[PDB]
């Protein structure tokens, strides 16, 4: 029974979570609509 | 005659997805950590917002799409029997500049320009006003969701000013406001439409919004005032 | 958060440029790249509908 | 009788809806326009909702060839304020009286309505244009 | 007879004057408003210009209980460009017959000119309500 | 006849005086408060100011058993500027008929009234209530 | 008989609820507000709970052109109390004796209730407003 | 600002809100606005 | 005319939230320490 | 009767479609071309979109030796406009009166409609030639 916590306090899992999310990036806001920014 | 129309649609958003069509076994791979996903956002921050106070300022006012300008203003002759008195911009608008309509205000008035040239892929802050196609002497945008803050009182001149710098505003420019009734009677009935106090700012321009047009086919009457985010005054330029 | 130090070199470029219009230009492509809002709460989780 | 006729056009001149309510001809037939013999039912503008700018038309007459005339009325309502009403609406072109007769009742205050075009000597009652608007 | 009646109601709905000119009725009287036993002469219209967002009424009528309808004609002019014609208006709510006529006439592509309200299938013609606008 | 009686009772909901003039019985008598019998001229009411917050009863009745009903006009008046009008009060409650008439006319922007209780149908007029109130 | 007709209007000037119970019409007929034809059943009334500040409108008439006039009772209860009687109401408007009766009776002590605009002499009843406040 | 009319003789009480309007703050008061129809009493221009 | 409305609602807090379809399996999972939550509170204090 | 027969030649000279609504022979009957025994019915032009210079042709005519002559009524609106009325026609050409009648009504100005060829002294109507263009 995992948590956010065991996801945060191992690197991997956390990077993982970062990065499957785009939690680093911002979001364009087009004309067409929302879209992540790479 | 006999007619059936069905419509089944899923939508996943975290879990395993290729267990979109097993409910159960979507719900037994929810506890995975790997497939856990954004499922909603209850805070979103402007990105200039994440830039030091210096650069921040700048930045906010040259995203700015219109600048801003007060002018003066003179009372249109005629229109005596109007309950009030209507105005408009004294003298030329300079070069580059618009307008944006009728208003009661007697101290000045509003003119914009935009800040960013046309371009490709990018919808203009403001727009052309035409003559109207039929039974109307009122404007009519020529880009499809655009508005404009005021009704017109005389002959709306396509191509000769007062009437070729008339111009229209993205709908994220303006926001809903109030009316302001004068006048006993239904023929000389005018709103002056002030803005909506809220704890997204808008201007008292004071528009002018005859209720009752005396055409045919007239255009949906003006219900906005102008966000005073998207102006930028004392640029400068 | 610290901004990227791209992020950050991109505002000050677009805010270097001559003329008004060529920053404001230079800011619209580098809000066109980097997105014009950033998420800064989330829920985590899995929702089928 | 066709010679005992009247039309009702309501006109919203303002810019909220307003609804029709109640409407009976307790004499005669509605009918569609241009054409008194398309007699047409209550129902086909009970209930209806005249959006602002929109006109709505009611033609009345006399049924065929009889010593009738036509009489009805009408109710306008408002659909924002809990079909609170705006007005009661009585028409009646007799074909034995002379006088014909258009009367508007009621109390609401926020409304403004304004009758034009009735004839109440002799013949028929005429067309009737009612704009009605919200302050 | 007071049965065949006619309105004619010229409502300027542009920014430019219009001049009322050659009216005549050949059967039948011009009167007064509501009251058709107030004969007018028809130089009470005539040469008249009805300024822009104000309307002039035309009442005509048959004699009294007689076996005349009213017919006439008159002309819509702009006097900007030296009293040329608009229109020509004509029309005709006879005793002896159910046809009622009402006919615009005339070219001038300057101005656009509007009208409804008319009844032509039987009985009076009615309240014939004409926009005009100089473009 | 006694059957045809009005009540008009004028009740100021406001902060400011209102004053009754040209109170006049054209048909029937003015009479006391629940006593047909005691004919009271126009005189007690006309030039008589109704205080804010305070009811005043005007009764009227037509003649006793006699074929009359009950006519009359008044006017609410302004004091505070110069006794203009605020509106126009005609009651109609007539023997020989069965519609009653209650008319309230003029136009007077800073005043507000309402009224209830009126009975147009048939019989008598009734108790009607006026709220007077001004903005 | 339509001559012999009573109106009642229960008024909730206080600030807690009360509860119409037991409405009965003897003789005559309910019917809706304006429209003596169109009957109403009495279960459209009982157990209704009339708000605070909430006005409440019972029109009772004789019926079609019968010599019979109006009767009825009813009773005002307080559902805060369990159902305790408020007051106990009677009405009649008789067709053959002239004289009207119009009683209320009841001891509840932490109620007012204030009656005001009934005709004893001769006629209808009338309209009679009934102020209810709980203490 | 002040509260409403009050039997009190003695006193009244007078309030000043303690924190600026701010973006999702509701505030502590609220104007009063003179009412739409027939009703010389204020309106809450805010909903609750 | 036929109308018919359906509407059902299940809510899970502590154990194994997976088996929230499956009452028997969840309340097999109780008796797990690694799902236990907080399932009411009856005393809170203010921070200040 | 043969004798009396008419022929509607719709040529749609502009850009933009337009479309035939609410066709309708009172008297006489339709009938395919050349062939005034082989009778159409209504829904075969009915709701028929004319193109962008297409020609459609409607014949009528009246029945097998029958003394009536032909009547009908039709309406050309424009399809892209909501089915807005453009115009409405009127053909008569009777077997007892000699004088025929060719009438069109409407007041749509985006449209351009000009009609040539009818005969109205005596005999049949003719060919009616109908350009129809949309502004």
């Amino acid at each position: 029974g995992d948590t956010l916590n065991d996801v945060i306090q191992d690197p991997t899992r956390r990077n993982k979570l970062i990065n499957d999310n785009n939690l680093l990036k911002g979001i364009i806001m087009g004309r067409d609509g929302p879209v992540p920014s790479s | 005659s006999q007619n059936r129309k069905l419509n089944v649609k899923y939508i996943v958003n975290g879990g395993d997805y290729t267990k979109i069509q097993n409910t159960e076994e979507w719900v037994a791979s929810t506890n995975q950590s790997e497939h856990w996903r954004v499922i909603e956002v209850t805070e979103v921050t402007a990105v200039a917002d994440l830039l030091p106070q210096p650069i921040r300022g700048q930045v906010k006012d040259l995203l700015k799409p219109l600048l801003g300008k007060w002018v003066d203003v003179e009372k249109v002759p005629g229109l005596e029997s109007l309950p009030v008195s209507v105005y408009r911009p004294k003298g030329a608008i300079p070069a580059g500049w618009f307008w944006l309509g009728d208003t009661a205000d007697a101290s000045k008035a509003l003119l914009v320009k935009p800040t960013l040239p046309a371009r490709s892929g990018r919808n203009p802050a403001l727009t052309s006003l035409h003559q109207g196609s039929g039974m109307t002497e009122q404007p009519f945008v020529d880009l499809p969701q655009y508005q404009y803050l005021s009704t017109y009182f005389g002959s709306f001149a396509h191509d000769t000013p007062p009437g070729s710098t008339l111009r229209g505003l993205r709908p994220d420019h303006v926001l809903p406001g109030r009316y302001e009734m004068h006048g006993d009677t239904i023929s000389t009935a005018v709103y002056v439409t002030r803005p909506v106090d809220v704890p997204d700012e808008c201007f008292d321009l004071k528009s002018l919004v005859r209720v009752k047009l005396p055409g045919s086919g007239n255009p949906p009457k003006p219900r906005s005032a102008l966000k005073k985010s998207m102006v930028l005054f004392d640029s400068g330029e | 958060i610290k901004l990227s130090p791209q992020f950050t070199s991109g505002v000050q470029a677009a805010l270097a440029k001559a003329t008004g219009t060529e920053k404001r230009e230079a800011l619209q492509n580098l809000f066109q790249e980097y997105g014009h809002v950033f998420r800064t709460k989330v829920h985590i989780g899995g929702v089928l509908s | 009788a066709y010679a005992q006729w009247v039309i009702i056009i309501i006109h919203n001149v303002g810019s909220q809806d307003v609804k029709i309510k109640n409407l009976k001809a307790s004499w005669g037939k509605l009918h569609a326009d241009g054409d008194k013999d398309a007699e047409v039912s209550a129902s086909n503008y009970e209930g209806k909702i005249v959006k602002p700018d929109e006109k709505l038309q009611i033609n009345a007459s006399g049924r065929s060839d009889a010593a009738e005339g036509t009489t009805g009325t009408f109710d306008l309502v408002d659909p924002a304020d809990g079909d609170k009403q705006v007005r009661h609406f009585y028409w009646d072109s007799p074909w034995g009286s002379k006088t014909n007769t258009w009367t508007v009742s009621g109390s609401n205050t926020k409304w403004m309505i304004e009758y034009s075009g009735q004839n109440l000597d002799s013949g028929a009652l005429g067309t009737i244009t009612v704009d009605t608007l919200k302050k």
